[PDB]
RNA sequence: GGAGAGGUA
């Protein structure tokens, strides 16, 4: 059950929940998006094909001719990845599309083909995705984070009484297309209804209703109910609906059937309706006063005069009733209104409506959208139509349509990409209904409303918008005549598309540099989920609500991992097991719970679906049958937790660790620390510098191998095999027989990236972790990358720690460090700096890099060669010369001050058509030889593999081992053999051999071409030389190291070992922390970690002691087995008996520096098991031991806590910060010292410091500081002279910047000046 | 592969018959490969501009582009 | 010199 390689070191594991689902591939969400962006999809609903099919075809205005799309293709990348990294160009691919121009016959009827031609026009280059996912623009590999933008669709929102000071809420509704103009409906404080478009001037909505050719009566019919009055013999015996009688009061005597159903002054009881419906009465005689203040539904006209008596939407009055009665009107329809059920919200807006007809409404709309421009009868209609119903300018994506239909309780989850009359009508109906109370407002922070968006969609949109320009160009071209001789090459231009895409990738608010000083850094950065960017809110105008953790984040977004400070809750990281919905939401797995059994089958639920069911959490004690030992089980039902029955549940979590990010997943004993301090620990964990040789953490959380392998640093075998030959540079594996493909056997081979600068100037290289003749298995590690050990993450070093104050040297958070840490040299870190020098072309001719320069002793020149370039491997120091460059009339590059190191790599580049000096030719030749020899070795290795295969296939059916060696490999393929598929295989292998020959013979020439060719360059630059310095920053007081529990500190001193505290056993401790830190900032996780690590180290030490004196495997097997025992029903269950009795020896060897221990974050090891494990060692179970002082030698009373802790050295080096400036350069427009360490700038005496100096009586010093030390030219010149002359005095004068301000003001019409 | 002259454009190489859609109408065309693999689809109805090569150099004909010290 | 992105206290 355990892999051979796995048996090298197997981490003792705690935890009891049986893992049911392994972590998925972390880097999934990226490669799939970009994969879909570029594919040949026949459905034409993904990536480039959708866009092409959308924009195309294109029809001329006449249109006598059109240009349509056919198909596309991507050419081969011109250069490989490494070449693009070297030169610094984009790793792109040409795009070639076959367009098809057709020509009709003009005089012939509509639809005919006079002629037709086509070609494959080139257009644009699209950057490609590396295997990891990252892109390479200019050898500056970057990464694109994903956005979290609100989804398109509809939203009913409400302002919560935050306006008008009236306490009255105001429900608004918004429609947001995926591409087009927005739309808003709003309720006035006066119950009016206002449309607003793209945040422009407000408008009554009934206007836009009329825009749909809708009249008054149509609208009223749509939006209200009718009440029919009957002019009859006796004064309006009105028909009535009993259902309209809830919530009224009888104002008169309601009587029918000779029965007074109710009298005036009475409220309409439910039982009144009961008796009414029981009597089944419908018509009630009503007094005329009931129609006192009503409004007519439609218009009524006199039949004879044909003149309207009362146009629709008109109040009611007695004389009007008389006119109806004389007009013979019998049916009188009015609006059924109410104050709590049906407010007349439409009627008010209609009365506000100044327009009545379609034309005027459209005209005023046009005026609103475009101020001025006296409209025409066609401008408004064209505007509106192309605005809200032309698919080309307005578009709800499929997601939009789905969400829209969803919100409106529709049935179809598919529809059109544009709007429709019914759509708006239903939207407004729903808004009105919400106003009446039915239906409820919808929040925004719900995860069910915001959508992720990866690279592909954005790239497609950029491609489309670029395409639009060339579309317009070709359309205006085809509108022009002279079509007989056109070609689909002249009208098409590549520049627009190239610009449109290149600008986005190279320069956008989402394509950002990659932090690369860790595997973890790269991983966590790639999984980032930003909320800023185009279409996203702004960093500095975000309220608390966005930053706060909505309850729906559970399991989909890590809540504890975030960059604090100016931007919190905006740079949220993804949770571990989270997936992406087909649409782009966030889904999470859940174990299906049947009637009473917890199945292993899983379903990925979206945010919205979760709100319905009931889910028990991860740590619910079931017993082998999903039968929960308990009965009141904790479950998150819907935005809250509770205890429910043992049968009502529907789903269970997958694993305890599905709530956190990968980044925070690595902190042991997380469940004990505070939240914010864990966040700090994680963020600092993201910044660890790789050490010289990594060390496994004694106490991992078990997530280490996943992170390591999933990252691209380490070289993981792909098909198990056997090491055939190893080297520091490359590896070769003879593939296993079965994994081998039928044809083209070959053998696996790997090459190793040696020391290369990272994105953070930290060298990176790989080292093999296997020897010859070592069997290997698929997916196993082979080459340790940075900060890795045996294919598991290892950032910092584990060290012996003790908690106590010590002479104040650890006063606040200072960390006192013994001298062994540096003597044994386990924290030195390597760095690489690149320095460039160019040869511009200027007046007085150009300048050169000649080795000869004026006014310099030969001492400096001793290190350069004849050409003027330092030799490789030279050990330069601060203030040296690297390349000698001349003043055309001494611009020689020099080492930056203070920096030491060694030159390791030189490179040079020249404009094409320029001669090349000695050194350049030398390097070219050396590269030539290198590539030649490399390919020779590769080819012969492959041929050896092929002939090994050929020998293997001849071992059966005519094997003559003698005959093999009698005549050499040159003539083996031709040997006779029984007639079967074996002969076919022999022919296949021989064919592959010849193919290998030809491939190498051509690839050599290809590489020769790549090398010998010239180099493109920016205008003016004749050549560029780059040099690489390597340095080893070791350690100093001032550096910043930290533990994993957000317990950072600054190293303060390096005591000699003899002063360090030491135990009675003679081992001195290596670090002294300050106990005072823990209680205030509640992080006990470090203390528990210390105890556990001490236990582990004790076990390792016992094993080492057992080994030191020779002890047979008999004792080792026993002791190791017992050690791996003693778990509280742990799931490890490792057996030693099955081992080869020598893997036992190697495992013991790997454990003599401790026994690694695992700890799932929320399934950690409680106190008792730690106590038991300690007692397995001979250490005091209390954890605290007595100590003795280095100086005095006497014992410390009060037994002290000591153990081991894993600690990192962060990337804030003291050498990088310490800086000074006495007198340097000067800004140009204003004469002040420059700023920043890059230049030799000075500090900024800020305004608050001016205030502070004012607070003291200090006046002279302030005056001098802001007059002579910074600004006044003559003042500082004469001050320099005075200081040289030993005379401390100054002459103030006036600041220049004030004169600058004076001139600037006077540039305006303001005459400002100084008086007498 | 027989060389063909179309007076509108020039000399191409006959490359068979094909069916093409042209905005809802499927029509039969004769496809000629001019220089740089530029396909030209002549409607079979317009067969009269398709003439046979006359230079006596069927295998040595040209292919017009469609459109000391 | 100016913009934009990221990061530390």
């Amino acid at each position: 059950v355990y892999s051979y390689t796995e048996k090298k070191r197997i981490r003792k594991d705690f935890g009891k929940r049986p893992q049911v689902l392994d972590v998925p591939y972390l880097l999934s969400i990226q490669l799939d998006s970009f994969q879909k962006f570029i594919e040949q999809d026949p459905e034409g609903q993904y990536g480039l094909e959708a866009a092409f099919r959308s924009v195309f075809p294109i029809q001329s205005y006449s249109g006598n001719s059109e240009l349509q799309y056919v198909s596309y293709r991507l050419g081969e990348p011109v250069f490989d990845v490494q070449e693009c990294q070297i030169r610094g160009v984009t790793y792109s691919a040409p795009l070639r599309v076959k367009l098809r121009l057709v020509i009709y016959e003009r005089e012939a009827p509509e639809g005919t083909v006079k002629d037709i031609k086509e070609q494959e026009v080139y257009m644009g280059e699209i950057p490609l995705m590396t295997d990891n996912g990252t892109f390479v623009i200019n050898g500056t590999e970057r990464v694109i984070v994903s956005q979290l933008h609100r989804s398109p669709g509809v939203f009913f929102d409400s302002d919560k009484g935050k306006t008008h000071s009236s306490g009255k809420v105001l429900y608004n509704a918004r429609i947001i297309p995926y591409r087009g103009s927005w739309l808003d409906f709003e309720f006035d404080p006066k119950d009016n209804l206002f449309v607003r478009i793209d945040r422009r001037r407000k408008l009554p909505a009934t206007i836009i209703l009329r825009a749909l050719n809708y009249t008054t009566e149509q609208i009223l019919d749509l939006f209200f109910e009718k009440v029919i009055f009957e002019i009859r013999d006796n004064k309006l015996q009105m028909e009535l609906v009993p259902e309209r009688l809830r919530g009224e009061t009888a104002s008169f005597d309601i009587e029918a059937n000779g029965k007074v159903y109710v009298e005036k002054g009475r409220r309409i009881t439910a039982r009144h309706i009961r008796q009414l419906e029981k009597d089944d009465v419908k018509l009630i005689e009503v007094p005329v006063e009931y129609i006192a203040g009503k409004v007519v539904a439609k218009d009524y006209i006199d039949e004879s005069t044909g003149e309207l008596i009362c146009a629709a939407n008109m109040e009611l009055s007695l004389d009007l009733l008389a006119k109806l009665s004389q007009s013979g009107h019998k049916r009188i329809e009015t609006l059924f209104t109410n104050d709590l059920d049906h407010g007349p919200y439409i009627s008010e807006t209609l009365r506000v409506d100044p327009t009545n007809d379609r034309l005027s409404a459209l005209v005023e709309i046009y005026r609103m959208m475009r101020p001025g421009e006296p409209p025409t009868r066609e401008a408004a209609e064209s505007l509106f139509e192309n605005l809200f119903f032309s698919e080309d300018r307005y578009d709800l994506s499929a997601v939009g349509r789905m969400k829209f239909n969803r919100s409106l309780l529709r049935e179809e989850i598919e529809g059109s990409g544009i709007l429709s009359k019914d759509d708006i009508i239903d939207v407004m109906k729903k808004l009105i209904d919400i106003r009446n109370g039915k239906g409820e407002v919808d929040d925004i922070d719900h995860l069910g409303n915001r959508r992720i968006r990866s690279v592909g969609e954005m790239a497609e949109n950029q491609f489309r918008v670029g395409l639009v320009r060339v579309e317009r160009a070709v359309k205006e071209r085809l509108s022009l005549g002279d079509l007989d001789t056109l070609m689909p090459q002249d009208m098409i231009n590549a520049k627009p598309i190239s610009a449109a895409v290149k600008e986005f990738f190279g320069s956008s608010q989402l394509s950002q540099f990659m932090d690369q000083n860790n595997p973890l850094s790269e991983i966590t950065h790639k999984r980032r989920i930003s909320a800023l960017g185009p279409g996203g809110l702004t960093r500095e105008r975000a309220g608390f609500e966005v930053r706060d953790v909505h309850p729906t984040h559970y399991g989909r977004v890590c809540p504890i991992e975030t960059p604090e400070g100016p931007n919190i809750g905006l740079i949220n990281s993804l949770s571990v097991y989270a997936q992406t919905n087909e649409y782009g939401f966030l889904e999470t797995p859940y174990r299906k719970v049947t009637d009473g059994v917890v199945t292993d089958e899983i379903h990925y639920l979206s945010a919205i679906e979760e709100g319905n069911y009931v889910i028990a959490q991860a740590n619910s004690n079931l017993d082998e049958e999903g039968h929960f030992v308990e009965d009141l089980v904790t479950c998150r039902s819907k935005g809250e937790s509770s205890l429910f029955s043992r049968d009502q549940v529907d789903y269970m979590d997958v694993s305890t660790q599905q709530v956190v990010s990968v980044g925070a997943s690595l902190i042991p004993f997380l469940e004990h620390d505070d939240a914010n301090r864990a966040l700090m620990g994680a963020n600092m964990q993201r910044q660890a510098v790789p050490t010289l040789r990594a060390d496994k953490p004694l106490v991992g959380t078990g997530m280490e191998r996943a992170v390591a392998v999933d990252s691209g640093v380490t070289a993981v075998a792909k098909r198990g095999g056997v090491v055939q030959y190893v080297d520091a540079s490359r590896i070769v594996i003879k593939v296993n027989e079965d994994e081998m493909y039928p044809g083209e056997a070959g053998i696996d081979i790997y090459n190793l990236t040696k020391y290369t600068r990272s994105n953070q100037n930290t060298c990176i290289n790989q080292m093999p972790c296997v020897s010859l003749g070592e069997p290997v298995e698929r997916g196993d590690v082979l080459a340790d990358g940075p900060s890795t050990d045996l294919g598991e993450l290892a950032l910092g070093q584990n060290m012996r720690v003790a908690f106590m104050p010590w002479n104040g040297y650890n006063f606040e958070d200072s960390i006192l460090v013994s001298e062994r840490v540096v003597q044994e040299d386990r924290f030195t870190t390597i760095h690489i700096q690149e320095l460039a020098c160019v040869s511009r072309d200027t007046k007085l001719g150009p300048e050169e890099i000649t080795a000869d320069i004026p006014n310099v002793g030969e001492a400096a020149l001793s290190k350069l060669d004849e050409s003027g370039i330092v030799y490789i491997g030279a050990e330069v120091t601060g203030g040296d010369i690297l390349v000698g460059k001349v003043t055309p009339k001494d611009s020689s590059l020099r080492v930056p001050n203070g920096v030491s190191g060694t030159v390791i790599d030189v490179q040079v580049f020249t404009r094409d058509g320029v001669e090349k000096d000695k050194r350049a030719l030398e390097i070219e030749e050396m590269q030539l030889k290198q590539a030649k020899k490399d390919l020779s070795e590769e080819l012969q290795i492959l041929e050896a593999g092929l002939f090994s295969r050929i020998r293997a296939v001849l071992v059966a059916g005519g094997v003559e081992a003698e005959k093999l060696d009698k005549l050499p490999r040159d003539r083996w393929l031709e040997l006779g053999l029984t007639d079967e598929e074996k002969q076919n295989q022999l022919e296949q292998l021989a064919e592959q051999y010849d193919e290998l020959k030809h491939e190498f013979e051509k690839k050599l020439e290809a590489k020769r071409r790549k090398i010998t060719q010239g180099d493109d360059l920016a205008p003016g630059v004749l050549k560029i030389v780059k040099v690489y310095l390597a340095v080893k920053r070791r350690i100093q007081p001032g550096d910043k190291m930290a533990g994993r529990h957000g317990n950072k500190g600054v190293i303060s001193k390096i005591n000699p070992i003899e002063d360090m505290p030491y135990d009675e056993n003679g081992t001195p401790v290596d670090i002294v922390l300050n106990p005072l830190g823990v209680p205030s900032r509640m992080n006990i996780g470090q203390i528990l970690e210390t105890h556990l690590g001490m236990a582990a180290k004790g076990i390792g030490d016992k094993i080492n002691a057992m080994l030191k004196q020779q002890q047979e495997v008999a004792k080792l097997r026993e002791f190791i087995q017992r050690a791996y025992d003693l778990g509280a029903d742990v799931r490890q269950k490792v057996d030693l008996s099955t081992f080869s009795d020598e893997e036992v020896m190697r495992l013991a060897e790997n454990l003599r520096k401790g026994m690694p221990i695992a700890t799932p974050v929320f399934d950690g090891a409680k106190e008792a098991e730690i106590k038991e494990l300690l007692k397995l060692g001979d250490l005091p179970t209390s954890g605290q031991i007595r100590l003795y002082d280095g100086r005095t030698g006497e014992q410390f009373e009060r037994p002290v806590t000591v153990g081991y802790m894993y600690m990192l050295k962060l990337n804030h080096l003291v050498d990088d910060k310490m800086h000074a400036r006495s007198t340097g350069s000067y800004s140009l427009v204003t004469q002040q010292p420059l700023g920043g360490k890059a230049q030799f700038g000075g500090q900024r005496f800020g305004e608050m410091e001016v205030w502070a100096l004012e607070a003291y009586g200090a006046a002279y010093t302030l005056q001098e500081m802001l007059t002579v030390k910074s600004d006044d030219v003559n003042g500082r010149t004469k001050m320099y002279k005075n200081i040289v002359d030993g005379n401390h005095q100054m002459e103030p004068g006036m600041p220049e910047s004030f004169n600058v301000l004076l001139k600037e003001i006077r540039s305006l019409g303001i005459n400002i000046e100084l008086e007498d | 592969g027989q060389p063909v002259v179309h007076l509108e454009h020039g000399v191409g190489r006959y490359a068979g018959m094909t069916t093409l859609e042209a905005g809802g109408i499927t029509g039969e065309y004769l496809m000629l490969t001019y220089a740089n693999d530029a396909k030209l689809y002549v409607p079979v109805s317009s067969l009269h501009l398709i003439s046979r090569y006359a230079g006596g150099a069927e295998e040595n004909a040209p292919l017009h582009k469609l459109g000391v010290a």
